[PDB]
């Protein structure tokens, strides 16, 4: 069994910085690929990110080359994520998610339970 | 009349041919599985009994008459001229997968420029499931189905072998490898282009290069933690194991295949040498070039091969579960992804691999060029050029199939066949006809006309005693073991053993239709129907 | 960065009734055999849920009905029979080596 765990809700001002856990367990932790997701409320789903923690690349979609930071931590099997210069159109909920194996197509099959993120 | 130009060129441009990219996995992998450290002694015996005679021989029959693979034939012994067919055909089946492994390595050499290494990490679209075969292991693991990432690299991404259900489903053509073997044969076009000029001006350079390359190589595993440990297993004799033929057999076969006699290069580059030119003297010295070759890659693989066993903190030989072509892709792949130093060094041994390779295509080309030209005196106007395109065009047309996804099947087949019994059975036929329908006595007078001074008695007792028994004794024993085929995963069925018997046998079966065609074509009685086939035809 | 639409943005489909979804990508996706692609589906206030990987293969906990085909730019996403539980927005994202993107989403009503 696969269970991914996800920290709670956090309150973000103008200009400040949250920190996003989110502990793997029951699988191989650093053959695997955590990428996280973002869902507007009443919007659709957007990509921000991937990073594999048995190597530390990380891989940015959009604009968010410097407004979202990847860091995972082994010795605790969990994966974090930074972002910097929150405001007021990013408060949405975001999600994790851990890729699966290749032949499936990095299939996005175990999620997380999303952070609500003001 | 063409000479060879310069006496480096044409010693440079044999070694080039005796050197070999299967020269750098079969020998090790011989002289582990039969012998062990011990396996030197036989391979020894059975070079200076059965090899060296026969490049000897080649030698001076390419310098006597000056003609290519099939002429000669008619000069001393007109009833066995399929002897040139039977080398042109084995020549382009082992050509179609030469090119083939050439696209592999090309292909790999391209993926090998970037700073870091693809087949590294496990974390790219091509790598899957399997992961727990590392390096450097802090944590105990181990599972039954474990696949490296490498090997994952190499089957699901150059090979891609996993859209491929073996023989049957053999669908979908690789562009990338295409690109690759085009390069690589128009390469091969430009460098046999005009003649042997232009070869020995290549071989100049890409015979020098893996020579520089190996020492490199070697000076970097010297100073390796764990290549003492390969050392030993490499010069571990095992005496209780050559109390049986096999292991002389095997060497037989092994030293035969690394000199290759009858392949009909060594007449065709023979061909182009001076009357006058001393034949014993550069035949030894390939010999013993080639010897050494082998012993530096045999040390160099077991030094490669020992380093990764200790890195994994194993015994040596369970890191080789599979041998063949893939032993590099492989086991090189993993150490140069865990070498300090490597794009520089995966680069390297690619560009040697790649030279390897060229040389061998280039010497096979044009042996085949030069056999069937000097068939057809009437064609040194412009046909050269036409003839080359001609050959390339037909070894590209034969590699295509080899150039799809499951390409590594038919290429292993051909390998293993391809290059056999059907060359071993070829180079029997030329040395029977030689020491004894042109007649041994004449062959020693015609070399020491060349020469100066009458052979030794040891090589024309060696020429009539050994060489044939021994290459008949290799024939009996390949025939008498039917192969057994395992490639990534998956066994060859019973009807790919029929097919590779069959395209074993079109290549040896030219000499019997040619002994039938002369038959039926000579006019006399049934007792002077041999005769006119055996006398040489007067000039 | 591979942009994928999906269409029609609102799909009205009862009881009874295939409901087809489509999206279109602008770059091929298959390399190896394997069609890069995933269909998602989520219902308000839940998490995502994979439905089909490789736009072939069904999921772990995925009901049959939720069958999936297509390869190289057109992908098709067929629910038949479905039921009042499957009235939540279907996403369909892409899985290229290089940049991962998002499509639009169906608002499925009834
Ligand atoms: C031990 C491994 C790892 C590397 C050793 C390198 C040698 C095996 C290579 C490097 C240069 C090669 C040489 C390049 C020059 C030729 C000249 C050639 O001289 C001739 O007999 C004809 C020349 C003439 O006609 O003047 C003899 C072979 C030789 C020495 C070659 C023999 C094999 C050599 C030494
Ligand atoms: C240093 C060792 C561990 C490397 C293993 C390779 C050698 C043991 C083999 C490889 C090539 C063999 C050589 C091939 C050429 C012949 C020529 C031969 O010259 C002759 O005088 C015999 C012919 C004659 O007199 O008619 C002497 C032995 C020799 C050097 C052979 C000796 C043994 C050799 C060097
Ligand atoms: C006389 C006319 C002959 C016409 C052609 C006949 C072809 C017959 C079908 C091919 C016969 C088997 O083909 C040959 O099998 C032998 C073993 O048997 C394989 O030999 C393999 O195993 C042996 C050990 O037994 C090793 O020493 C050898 O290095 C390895 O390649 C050869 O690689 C393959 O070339
Ligand atoms: C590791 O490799 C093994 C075998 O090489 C894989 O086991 C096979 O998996 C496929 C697809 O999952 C099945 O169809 C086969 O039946 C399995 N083989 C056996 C003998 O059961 C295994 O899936 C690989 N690990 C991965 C992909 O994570
Ligand atoms: C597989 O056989 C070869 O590659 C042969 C030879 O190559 C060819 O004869 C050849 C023929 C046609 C195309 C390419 C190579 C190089 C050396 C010497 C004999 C043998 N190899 C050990
Ligand atoms: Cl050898
Ligand atoms: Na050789
Ligand atoms: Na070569």
């Amino acid at each position: 069994q696969v269970q991914l765990q996800q920290s709670g809700p956090e309150l973000v001002k103008l200009g400040a910085s949250v920190r996003i856990s989110c502990k793997a367990s029951g699988y191989r932790f650093s053959y695997s690929w955590m990428n996280w997701v973002k869902q507007r409320p009443g919007k659709g789903l957007e990509w921000i990110g991937r990073i594999y923690p048995g190597d530390g690349d990380t891989k940015y979609s959009g604009k968010f080359k410097g407004k979202a930071t990847l860091t995972a931590d082994k010795s605790s099997s969990t994966v974090y994520m930074q972002l910097s210069s929150l405001t007021s159109e990013d408060s949405a909920v975001y999600f994790c998610a851990r890729s699966a194996y290749g032949s499936e197509g990095f299939a996005m099959d175990y999620w997380g339970q999303g952070t609500s993120v003001t | 009349r063409e000479t060879w130009g310069k006496k480096v060129d044409f010693l440079l441009s044999v070694i080039g041919y005796a050197v070999d990219l299967g020269n750098v996995w079969r020998f090790p992998y011989i002289c582990y599985q039969n012998g062990g450290g011990a396996f030197l002694l036989p391979y020894t015996i059975m070079a200076i009994f059965g090899g060296i005679p026969l490049f000897y021989m080649e030698l001076a029959l390419g310098q006597y008459h000056r003609n290519g693979c099939i002429s000669i034939w008619r000069k001393i012994c007109p009833i066995f001229k399929g002897i040139g067919f039977a080398i042109c055909v084995i020549a382009f089946y082992i050509a179609s997968y030469y090119n083939t492994i050439m696209a592999w390595a090309l292909y790999y050499l391209i993926s090998s420029f970037t700073d870091q290494l693809p087949w590294t990490s496990c974390k790219n679209s091509w790598n899957t499931g399997n992961c727990t075969n590392y390096f450097s292991e802090d944590n105990v693991t181990w599972m039954l189905h474990s696949t490296s990432p490498a090997e994952e690299f190499y089957t699901r991404h150059v090979l891609q072998i996993h859209r491929s259900k073996g023989l049957q489903d053999l669908g979908g053509i690789s562009w990338q490898l295409a690109l690759c073997i085009m390069l690589i044969f128009t390469i091969i076009y430009f460098s046999i282009w005009k003649g042997v000029k232009t070869s020995g001006k290549v071989v100049w350079v890409t015979a020098t290069f893996p020579y520089i390359i190996l020492s490199i190589l070697l000076v970097r595993g010297a100073t390796l933690p764990g290549a003492w440990r390969g050392v030993l297993f490499y010069l571990k004799p095992n005496w209780q194991k050559l109390l049986e033929t096999g292991v002389w057999v095997d060497a037989a076969a092994q030293i035969f295949f690394s000199l290759g006699p009858g392949f009909g290069v060594l007449l065709a580059f023979a061909s182009y040498n001076k009357f006058n030119n001393n034949c014993y003297q550069d035949a030894l010295v390939t010999s013993v070039v080639n010897c050494m070759t082998s012993f530096v890659s045999g040390f160099v693989i077991f030094t490669v091969l020992g380093y990764m066993a200790e890195m994994r903190n194993e015994d040596v030989s369970e890191v080789a579960k599979d041998a063949g072509p893939s032993l590099l892709f492989i086991t090189y792949a993993e150490a140069i992804a865990n070498m300090p130093a490597s794009t520089f060094f995966a680069i390297i041994f690619f560009l040697m691999l790649i030279t390897l390779g060229l040389d061998s295509t280039f010497a096979g080309l044009e042996g085949v060029i030069t056999a069937v030209l000097d068939e057809f005196p009437h064609f040194w106007s412009k046909r050269r050029e036409w003839l080359a395109l001609g050959v390339v065009i037909t070894c590209f047309l034969g590699s295509l199939i080899t150039l799809t996804f499951g390409g590594a099947y038919v290429v292993k087949l051909l390998e293993e066949f391809a290059t056999g019994p059907a060359v071993l059975t070829v180079a029997l036929i030329e040395a029977v006809a030689v020491f004894w329908f042109y007649g041994i006595t004449q062959f020693c007078s015609d070399v020491k006309e060349m020469l100066g001074f009458s052979p030794g008695w040891f090589w024309r007792i060696c020429w009539v005693a050994i060489s044939p028994l021994f290459l008949v004794f290799i024939i009996c024993s390949f025939l008498m073991s039917p192969p057994q085929l395992w490639l990534f995963q998956y066994n060859y069925p019973q009807w790919s053993i029929i097919l590779g018997y069959c395209i074993g046998t079109s290549s040896f079966i030219c000499i019997p239709t040619y002994i039938t065609y002369r038959l039926i074509i000579t006019p006399g009685t049934l007792k002077e129907r041999i005769v006119k086939g055996i006398t040489p035809e007067t000039p | 960065d591979i942009v994928l639409t999906q269409s029609p943005a609102s799909l009205a489909v009862s009881l009874g009734q295939r409901a087809t979804i489509s999206c279109r990508a602008s770059e091929s996706v298959d390399n190896y055999g394997i069609s890069f692609l995933n269909w998602f589906q989520q219902k308000p206030g839940q998490p995502p849920k994979l439905l089909i990987y490789a736009a072939s293969n069904q999921g772990s906990g995925v009901p049959a009905r939720f069958s999936g085909s297509g390869s190289g730019t057109y992908f098709s996403l067929n629910i038949h029979p479905m039921e009042e539980d499957d009235t939540a927005v279907y996403f369909c994202q892409q899985t290229k080596g290089v940049s991962w993107t998002f499509g639009g989403g169906t608002k499925v009503e009834i």
